[PDB]
DNA sequence: GTCGAGTCTAGAGGAGCC
DNA sequence: CGGGCTCCTCTAGACTCGAC
């Protein structure tokens, strides 16, 4: 039959499918391994319990390569990544002739011989390059001047919009806007994601071979350091530290001195391309394109330095082609991007206007304690600054009503023309109040409004001026302690709390902290953040005002809080909207062409490997918020939407970093599946059936499952039972501080434990004189290695095995992504990879073929993680993807109709965006017959 | 009741406490509107044409009149069908594309039996079928926002969905008064069932291109009560003040004249009421005042009428050009050149 | 006839062509105006209110009803008279008492021919009645002034004098149609029968405070009709052209484009569009869209003051090309010098 | 030449993601 | 001892430049 079961009773792979991936002749665990096994089981309480069969699977997968699974990987990302080897070798090797003494003021593309002389091109027509480009800021997202180095010329770039001065240029973008390049083809750069969105055919829908290397991505894999480290660094350069002289930040200046040394770089004060005009950068343009030149010699010096280290410390070749493959993200968009914007930003305006209309009546209100001496009796406002300045200096008949009518014009005149003891810059509101003034914005101001409009309420005096009120006692300030309140009743207590402090010192009261979120340590910012609704809802927080005052200000807040950190990164996004020329066939041809629509694509500026762990960081797309029922702008990614013709197959990893946990300790335990507590828990459930751990655990704890993903990788990575008691009080105010207590030590009573096997791993790796991923074999950065940090960053270390072991299987998804893509033909490519999700634009006709070769990914990949590890069997229970999104939006469920302040309708009113579906194996393999071909 | 005694003592409101009952106001029964009261509503229907008709390539205004003919005649309970009449002639000036709308501010007639005058602003616009409810969503939030926007407490200006007998969507918002809500503006999803019915026959006359399909439009209709919005505006406006909005309060400024002398002061103050009105900002001119009473008291009478700013030309305007101006917002005074009066005025209103 | 015709085709009157009349165009049983109408007459509205209220410190707008309730089954209101007199007690407080002071009011007035509707301007100024006669002559003097200085041919608006039944003096304005003279306003001095015939008895509400003694007003009534001015006005201002004042033309500026590129000429439209629009220049959003000479004659009869045409060149340097209804020339001139040159031009009117 | 109003910088606390 | 990132607004302080 094709069930078959391990000596601990877990369910493991399908024969045909076990057969094909581990081959035969395997090793048993034998005796005492299965003794072992067998007492920790039924000591920690797991022995015996039977679970419901799964279905086997049969398939027949791809003839895979070699002679093992590691083989089959090795030679896959070889054959991916062999080109842009030979690439990067052409570039090592060769050097340069010595820069042009004076440029090219020119349109296009000029190619640099001996001596400085420039002849025209077309492209550069080199598979290897280095390149930096250069963006007036002021004049908007086209590039200005770009240069390119080759192993045999040096090449510039400067775009028609330096040469030519116009009245007015597009202020949307297109593929002749960018600089033209493009059998496979490899740039580098020191960003070279910002270098790569500014390419001409990088934007077209169908894929090309082209390929980027990145310099912070090298940096931080051979030797980076942490944001703490960052930090220390920093605090440094102006117990162990020999991890300073062998780390430097992602600045090109430190990564050329710690990679190639010598004189430091200059960079241009006047900053002609960030605070510049265009005349400045056609005056200054011999200056500007000499610092471009500098810049790109310095990132070739520093890719020469990098490019060995980096291959000897990540030896695998998966690692490379991985990254290879992670910076060629594409996300495709239309007209609702602008629709989206605009209404974003009208949301925002109305939420944030109805907002300021309370404050700034509250404030007017409050001028009139002014007189009288008055506020110095109000509670709140005793403490502002009420003083005043001065002002400062140095029947009549036609003829008759004709005559009237000049004398008054010109007595008026008169008067006008005193302006001579008149300072010529008007005092600011002279007459109101200190705080007033600070509050109103000054008239010069090219965005005027009246009244106090400066004000918002996560300022200083927003809590002062609606009589905010904890407990019945006043709100108060201190610098020393942020917000706090006073409470009456010092003789010169009977109120239990953050304490009395005689730090501050308010006559006739005591002062008391706001209980913070983090603990008695940190310090309150603002009574308007959304840990106080709950407080508000519960009568501890009241608002002087009264009614819904208060309520109102923090829903507001919540509301908006999202769009106010992140209009500027949304709405500065590059979109170069492709003509109809551009767009494939099927995409017009489709039923569903909008021929008044546009249709574009961004480009994320991905660093592939900016992470001590190998991360990918972006600002924008790995920090977009998922569709909230109360954020405005928050269906950002739901604004992703594939063509006409092409929808998004893709999928997430289930469980993924407590399963390499559990992996990892059963490897050490005994080499086999479920040999430890934590392995067996994790192995045995369903995410359809929410019998998962982090559902089990959301179900344990009234905690949601988002929050029990929380409470889990906390408890995993360091976090102590005072973090747990403090995640539980915030995500369930019901729980007291006894009941918040309980469950702390009911989940971490048996952490000789459940957990005890992933930890003595986890820290072996670690404490390796050079520690190195389990699976693909890549070392730690140089900075948190034993000899230079010692057993300093422990919690960082430890955490990377895993992370990092994360960021090996997302490297293997990619390849084996890339090669069931290629040899199969599906008509797809790369869209985006967040942390543990890859997306992929695949056209309409093989979106299930697409599911079927993701499943097969995850297969293989969890099968090289066992096989790596010496375990040789992969459970049935982790084998496959629980659910293959295939979706024309981007969002994280393929029902969610992302319903939001600023798209109240939904995304199927709003927009012809129809739900999705999520599949699992079997609904997939019945769809695509098994088979992957067409 | 202490808001229509300010209303009606400083000629908001017109008659005595009989017809001054919240059921006359509401009913249109009442007597007509003081001279305060016609300007308030006047800059509300400015500021409602600004919005609807004039930052609108496919708004034009429409005529209806007051009475329609036919099968004895009988006054108008609506300008819907007024605007419906036009609906063929005005195809033309878009060159048949859809959307479009005609708006018209006017007085409909409804009977109380006695006859209550209600002031009404009304936008009629002609929608393809397929963005219908698209385009009734836009002008609800378009309308509530416009609503808000005028409103010291926006929350009291509310949505509610709702369907008519025949099914119909359509919204209805409401200001909620100390008793109650009141319904302040209705939009309705009408079909093409009034435009078929009013032109019987050929079809292919209402066609109207959606994009490069002819189809015949649905007849989105917003009805919205000006009489009642301002008495809203004047419940929301109410130390005794109408905090009413820059763009709404019906005098933007007071004129005022200090101690002597007389003679130039007055040539001062005409020439600066001159000017003033010539850019465009309502004046109340109190130097002509005789009875002449003490700070306070100008102080609080200019504040009931929703008084934004005090000038005072004293007899230093008359040696360094400075005038004391006294704000209603913060009851605060400040000095300022006589020659820079009129900007800031056009600003301070123009930017609120 | 002509003129009838290119008020129905460029949508100043609605209705079929052959639905056009004169008498019910001078009788109110007209079917209404088109948008250019009713612009017109708004225009026409607002700058007899500058005129009138705005522009002094007595005359004060009032909200009569269109009704009469209570006996006399109420009825249409045929003046505008009696809303006035009905305000005239409790508005005294308005004026402390104070003697001149005037009501005026542009409104719906109901008269029987069917029914017609006639929008009239009135202004009711209360008059000691020693100074009646002089009063008379000076809103007599203003509001012909008033009607001659839009006019292009001041002459055809007349002006004379006749007295009524009782005998009281007034006043009678007129304008010159081509088929003949028609009255456009009239001026009477009531005096104070109106007055005590609304207010029997009590004499000391209806006295006011002339030269520290109490006095009983004589109602001065001008009255003038809109409908019929906006009429004059379009005979008046009649190469097909309607050279309307720049202060009643409807719409301003004709914004247009060119040749390609549609979407950035377009958003350099609706930028301009937009800018105009922002500082209360009236604007035909023509470039949403025939030869120049069409567009040129259609803006003429529409009573455009200028066109504006962007073009490629636009884009280069910024030139848009501009041209004048009044005189057939056509200039070159800046994008940001446009808004100033309206606004000046209007201004100089 | 002396002081008061713009400008840049740095830190602190909050808020998005996996 | 949660870990790894990202960016934002507000405020205090040092500095710079202009008007009297
Ligand atoms: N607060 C968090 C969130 C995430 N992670 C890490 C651990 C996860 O393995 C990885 C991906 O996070 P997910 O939220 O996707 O967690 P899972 O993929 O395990 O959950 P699911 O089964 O819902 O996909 O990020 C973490 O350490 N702490
Ligand atoms: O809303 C505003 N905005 C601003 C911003 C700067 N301003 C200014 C104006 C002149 C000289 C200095 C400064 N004014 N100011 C209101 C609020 C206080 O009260 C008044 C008064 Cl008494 C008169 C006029 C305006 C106001
Ligand atoms: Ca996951």
């Amino acid at each position: 039959g094709q069930l078959r079961h391990n000596p601990l009773d877990i369910q493991m792979l399908s024969r045909g499918l076990h057969e094909q991936i581990f081959g035969q002749g395997g090793e048993m665990p034998g005796e005492a391994a299965v003794r072992r096994s067998v007492e920790h089981l039924q000591k920690h309480g797991l022995w015996g319990q039977p679970a419901v069969p799964l279905p086997d699977v049969e398939l027949r997968l791809p003839p895979l390569y070699g002679d093992n699974l590691d083989q089959h990987f090795r030679l896959l990302a070889q054959k991916q990544s062999l080109p842009y080897l030979e690439a990067a070798n052409l570039l090592l090797q060769a050097q340069l002739p010595p820069k042009p003494p004076a440029w090219a003021w020119a349109e296009g593309w000029t190619r640099y011989g001996p001596e400085g002389e420039a002849v025209p091109v077309a492209i550069p027509e080199e598979r290897a390059l280095v390149f930096d480009v250069e963006v007036c800021l002021a004049e908007g997202t086209c590039p200005t001047l770009a240069v390119a180095i080759s192993p045999s010329a040096w090449y510039s770039w400067c775009s028609q919009r330096l040469v030519e001065e116009r009245y007015s240029w597009t202020s949307q973008l297109s593929p002749a806007d960018l600089i033209p390049l493009e059998q496979e083809q490899l740039v580098v750069g020191h960003n070279v994601s910002f270098d790569r969105a500014h390419i001409r055919e990088q934007y077209l829908i169908q894929g090309s071979r082209m390929r980027f290397l990145d310099t912070m991505s090298m940096h931080m894999a051979i030797s980076g350091l942490s944001s703490f480290q960052r930090s220390l660094w920093i605090a440094a350069k102006q117990s162990s530290w020999d991890w300073l002289d062998i780390s430097s930040v992602n600045s090109l200046a430190e990564v050329h001195r710690l990679y190639v040394g010598g004189p430091p770089l200059e960079k241009e004060p006047r900053e002609l391309f960030v605070k510049g005009t265009m005349k400045d950068i056609r005056e200054n343009f011999q200056d500007l394109m000499q610092y471009c030149a500098q810049d790109v010699w310095a990132t070739h010096e520093v890719f020469q330095q990098q490019l060995p280290l980096f291959l000897e410390r990540c030896p695998h070749p998966v690692t490379l082609a991985g990254m290879l493959e992670m910076g060629v993200s594409y996300l495709p968009v239309n007209q609702n991007w602008e629709r989206y914007l605009a209404e974003a930003q009208g949301t925002y305006e109305e939420l944030q206007r109805e907002m300021k209309k309370s404050l700034m009546d509250l404030a007017n209100d409050a001028c009139q304690l002014l007189s009288g001496e008055r506020y110095k009796e109000d509670p709140w406002l005793w403490d502002l600054e009420w003083d005043l300045q001065e002002f400062k200096q140095k029947p009549c008949s036609e003829e008759e009503e004709f005559q009237q009518d000049v004398m008054a014009r010109a007595c008026l005149q008169k008067l006008k023309g005193t302006t001579e003891l008149l300072p010529k810059r008007p005092q600011h509101l002279p007459g109101h109040p200190g705080w007033y003034r600070k509050l109103c914005p000054r008239l010069d101001d090219p965005a005027w409004t009246p009244g106090p409009s400066l004000l918002s309420l996560q300022m200083r005096v927003t809590p002062k001026l609606m009589a905010l009120t904890w407990d019945g006692f006043p709100l108060h300030y201190s610098e020393r302690h942020g917000w706090g309140y006073l409470v009456p009743g010092r003789r010169d207590s009977y109120h239990h709390g953050n304490g009395p402090y005689n730090d501050v010192d308010i006559p006739g009261c005591w002062f008391f902290k706001l209980p913070h979120k983090d603990g008695n340590s940190c310090n309150v910012g603002s009574p308007f953040a959304k840990d106080f609704l709950p407080k508000m809802e519960d009568g501890t927080l009241q608002a002087g005002p009264g009614g819904a005052s208060g309520p109102r200000a923090l829903e507001i807040n919540k509301m908006i809080s999202f769009w106010r950190n992140a209009h500027k990164r949304i709405s500065s996004q590059m979109v170069v909207w492709l003509p109809r020329s551009a767009l494939p066939r099927a995409v017009i041809r489709h039923p569903d062409y909008d021929e008044e629509g546009l249709y574009g694509a961004i480009l994320p500026q991905v660093v592939t490997a900016s992470t001590i762990t190998r991360r990918a960081v972006e600002p924008t797309w790995l920090t977009a918020s998922n569709a909230r029922p109360d954020r405005v702008g928050s269906e950002l990614k739901a604004m992703v939407q594939a063509p006409p013709g092409y929808t998004l197959v893709g999928a997430d990893v289930d469980s993924q970093e407590l399963w390499i946990a559990a992996v990892l300790g059963d490897a050490h335990f005994a080499g086999m599946h479920g040999c430890t507590a934590f392995g067996w828990m994790t192995l045995q459930g369903r995410k359809s059936r929410g019998t998962d751990l982090h559902s089990k655990t959301a179900t344990t704890v009234g905690i949601s499952r988002e929050h029990a993903k929380i409470f889990n990788y906390g408890r995993i990575y360091g976090a102590g039972q005072p973090f747990a008691e403090r995640l539980l009080m915030q995500f369930n105010h019901r729980l007291t501080q006894q009941e918040a207590a309980e469950k702390a030590q009911q989940m971490y009573a048996a952490t000789g434990g459940t957990e005890s096997e992933m930890f003595n791993k986890l820290e072996s790796i670690a404490t390796s004189d050079i520690p190195r991923t389990p699976v693909l074999g890549c070392c730690i950065s140089r900075a948190l290695e034993p000899s230079a940090v010692q057993e300093e960053f422990m919690t960082s270390r430890v955490n990377w095995v895993v992370q990092s072991s994360a960021v090996d299987y997302l490297h293997l998804m990619l390849v084996a992504m890339k090669w069931l893509f290629e040899e199969f033909a599906i008509d797809g490519r790369f869209c985006i990879s967040i942390h543990d999700e890859v997306r992929y634009l695949v056209r309409e006709e093989d979106r299930y073929r697409a599911a079927l070769a993701l499943q097969i990914t995850n297969l293989l990949t969890r099968c090289m993680f066992a096989y790596k590890l010496g375990l040789n069997d992969l459970p049935q229970s982790v084998a496959f993807f629980s659910a293959v999104d295939i979706d024309r939006c981007l969002r994280k469920e393929v029902t969610m109709d992302c319903k939001t302040p600023s798209n109240p309708t939904g995304m199927e009113r709003r927009y012809g965006i129809p739900q999705g579906e999520a599949l699992d194996i079997y609904q997939i393999i019945e769809l695509t017959k098994g088979s992957l071909e067409k | 009741e202490a808001l229509l005694e300010i209303c009606q003592r400083r000629h908001f409101l017109s008659g005595s406490k009989q017809q001054l009952s919240r059921d006359s106001l509401l009913s249109g029964c009442h007597p007509g509107f003081g001279p305060l009261g016609v300007e308030l509503r006047k800059n509300l229907a400015a500021e409602w044409w600004t919005s609807v008709v004039v930052f609108r390539e496919q708004v034009f205004p429409v005529d209806a009149l007051h009475h329609k003919p036919g099968p004895s005649g009988k006054l108008r309970e609506n300008l819907l069908h007024g605007a419906l009449e036009h609906y063929v002639n005005c195809l033309d000036l878009v060159n048949k594309r859809l959307p479009y709308g005609l708006a018209q501010i006017g007085v409909c007639f409804h009977p109380v039996k006695s006859i209550g005058e209600k002031t009404e602003a009304s936008l009629v616009w002609f929608t393809p079928p397929r963005t219908s409810n698209q385009w009734l969503d836009f002008w609800l939030r378009h309308r509530l926002q416009w609503w808000r926007k005028f409103a010291m407490s926006p929350s009291n200006f509310s949505s509610s969905d709702c369907q008519d007998e025949e099914g119909r969507k359509g919204n209805k918002l409401y200001y909620n008064f100390p008793w109650g809500k009141e319904l302040i503006e209705t939009l309705w999803n009408l079909g093409d069932h009034e435009l078929l019915h009013m032109y019987p026959g050929n079809v292919s006359k209402l066609h109207g291109r959606d994009g490069r399909k002819n189809v015949v439009p649905c007849v989105l209709s917003v009805n919205g009560d000006l009489d009642r919005g301002m008495l809203a505006y004047l419940y929301d406006s109410f130390r005794k003040v109408l905090k009413l909005h820059p763009c709404l309060a019906p005098i933007k400024v007071a004129l005022d004249v200090g101690r002597g002398p007389t003679l130039e002061l007055r040539q001062v103050c005409q020439g600066l009421f001159n000017e003033l009105l010539e850019n465009g900002i309502s004046v109340w001119p109190g130097y002509l005042e005789t009875m002449q009473s003490s700070l306070e008291q100008l102080y609080s009478k200019y504040d009931e009428m929703s008084i934004l700013f005090t000038v005072l030309v004293t007899e230093t305007t008359l040696e360094n050009g400075l005038i004391h101006l006294r704000s209603r917002d913060t009851t605060m005074k400040e000095m300022m050149h006589i020659s820079k009066l009129k900007d800031f005025l056009i600003k301070y209103i123009s930017s609120a």
